[PDB]
């Protein structure tokens, strides 16, 4: 069926490192209107987190330049920082409106409700990296998300699981650099780092590898963070 | 250097810097 | 004031790896009709490369995954119709480029350094046509290349000094067109033995400025030779 190839056409793109390609491929599958698959999220996650990605990476380069020049080259890094932003801001859009209209009211299981949760907290929070007001109110639909996506997996799922520990990962960063806490940033990652730790026997042969990494993350933050 | 979660011979011509 | 500012809006692109971008400044700069400096012209050929660099590598990946999917039909022709997308952004890419060429760099290039480096890259985008031309078509895309090839190899011979990183980047692209356009590793071989023999016997023509470039891509002279032998 046409849902089918469209996801082989996106792993096409993904081999070909043509992430427009991936994404435009993974949002018509999501409004096809059936809840996506685990291949297909993941899918759908790694496109437009490159997408996105891209803008934030050329976004924290120009912004630098433009607060390190004081006064007319100034203004040339401001207007090509404004417009990488208005690109940002349309991928966020994009994503947080296929969040709310397709994918979040479809989740079936405790595990794909945790990741839409977790996707709408991170491109909120992008919005947030670059919002000044209008700002707060990005800020708190971001901590929103983050909220009961960390309450539904601390009751739903491991430990161990990925998107449990990506999820405190995330909501981490979240707090120390949109809210600047640095105590509630480390202490949420040093209980989810413990937490999984003691519990390394809930590792599946699937999902070990997933894990591990973001442990290791978790750790490396929680280690920048304190030393 | 703070982490969020991941994404994730021929022969040579002239490169590119 | 202008052109200044639409240089320094590549920069600024280049910086930002935004490479659409960076070659649509210069392709401006380039379209206001005047000789560009070395610097603009190594920004113009910078951006230009890494546009059409994507997509040649692109084209590689999505190649390799067509053959490599022979007995699946479905998979394989959905691989055939990706890489013949890929490949018509890489023709307008390299039409583009071979069209600002002709229109203003080559007919305007007033030094001999300024013409070697505008026929080498007309060899180049011709050579990046021929990787995916088929198959009368491909005949004269190859000759194409060959000849502006040909003229920036005899211009650079006589105009300018062995170490030039201009004359050993020819030197360097040339061999490989023999190599993988032409298949012809013999005469590849004998063209970069030639240019890194006759840039470490003028080794004192290096200036503080050059030598970085020029020993880089003797380097890389030397690295196909060890591959093309062995
Ligand atoms: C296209 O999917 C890519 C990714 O999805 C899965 O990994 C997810 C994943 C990763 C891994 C590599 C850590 C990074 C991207 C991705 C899809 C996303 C998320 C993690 C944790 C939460 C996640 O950030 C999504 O949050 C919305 C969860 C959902 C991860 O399990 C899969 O297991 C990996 O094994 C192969 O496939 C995965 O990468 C593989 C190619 C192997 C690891 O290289
Ligand atoms: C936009 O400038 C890029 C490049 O232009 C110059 O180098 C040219 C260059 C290189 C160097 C790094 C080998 C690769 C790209 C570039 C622009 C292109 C060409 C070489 C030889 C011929 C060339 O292929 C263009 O072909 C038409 C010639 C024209 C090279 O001299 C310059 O010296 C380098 O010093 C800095 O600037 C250069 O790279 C620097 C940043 C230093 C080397 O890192
Ligand atoms: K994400
Ligand atoms: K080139």
């Amino acid at each position: 069926m046409d849902k089918n190839e469209l996801v082989q056409k996106a792993k096409l793109a993904e081999q070909a490192e043509r992430y427009d390609d991936m994404a435009a491929c993974m949002k018509s599958v999501t409004e096809q209107g059936a809840e996506l698959s685990n291949e297909e999220r993941n899918l759908l996650s790694v496109a437009y987190k490159n997408v996105v990605g891209a803008r934030r990476s050329s976004w924290r380069v120009v912004s630098s330049i433009e607060q390190k020049t004081e006064e007319k080259k100034q203004q040339m890094a401001r207007e090509y920082r404004e417009k990488i932003e208005t690109e940002l801001r349309d991928i966020c859009n994009d994503v947080l409106s296929l969040l709310e209209k397709f994918l979040i009211p479809n989740a079936s299981q405790a595990e794909s409700k945790v990741f839409y949760l977790k996707m709408k907290g991170d491109y909120y929070r992008y919005l947030a990296e670059v919002a000044a007001g209008d700002k707060k109110g990005i800020v708190d639909q971001s901590q929103q998300a983050y909220q009961e996506a960390f309450e539904i997996s601390k009751k739903e799922m491991q430990p161990t699981h990925p998107i449990r520990l990506g999820l405190a990962l995330n909501f981490s960063v979240f707090y120390y650099e949109i809210l600047n806490s640095p105590e509630k940033a480390c202490s949420l990652a040093k209980t989810a780092f413990d937490e999984a730790i003691a519990e390394l026997d809930t590792l599946s042969e699937e999902s070990y590898k997933d894990s591990t990494l973001i442990m290791q993350l978790l750790r490396d933050n929680l280690t920048l963070w304190t030393s | 250097h703070r982490y969020s979660t991941p994404h994730a011979q021929r022969s040579t011509s002239t490169p590119n810097v």
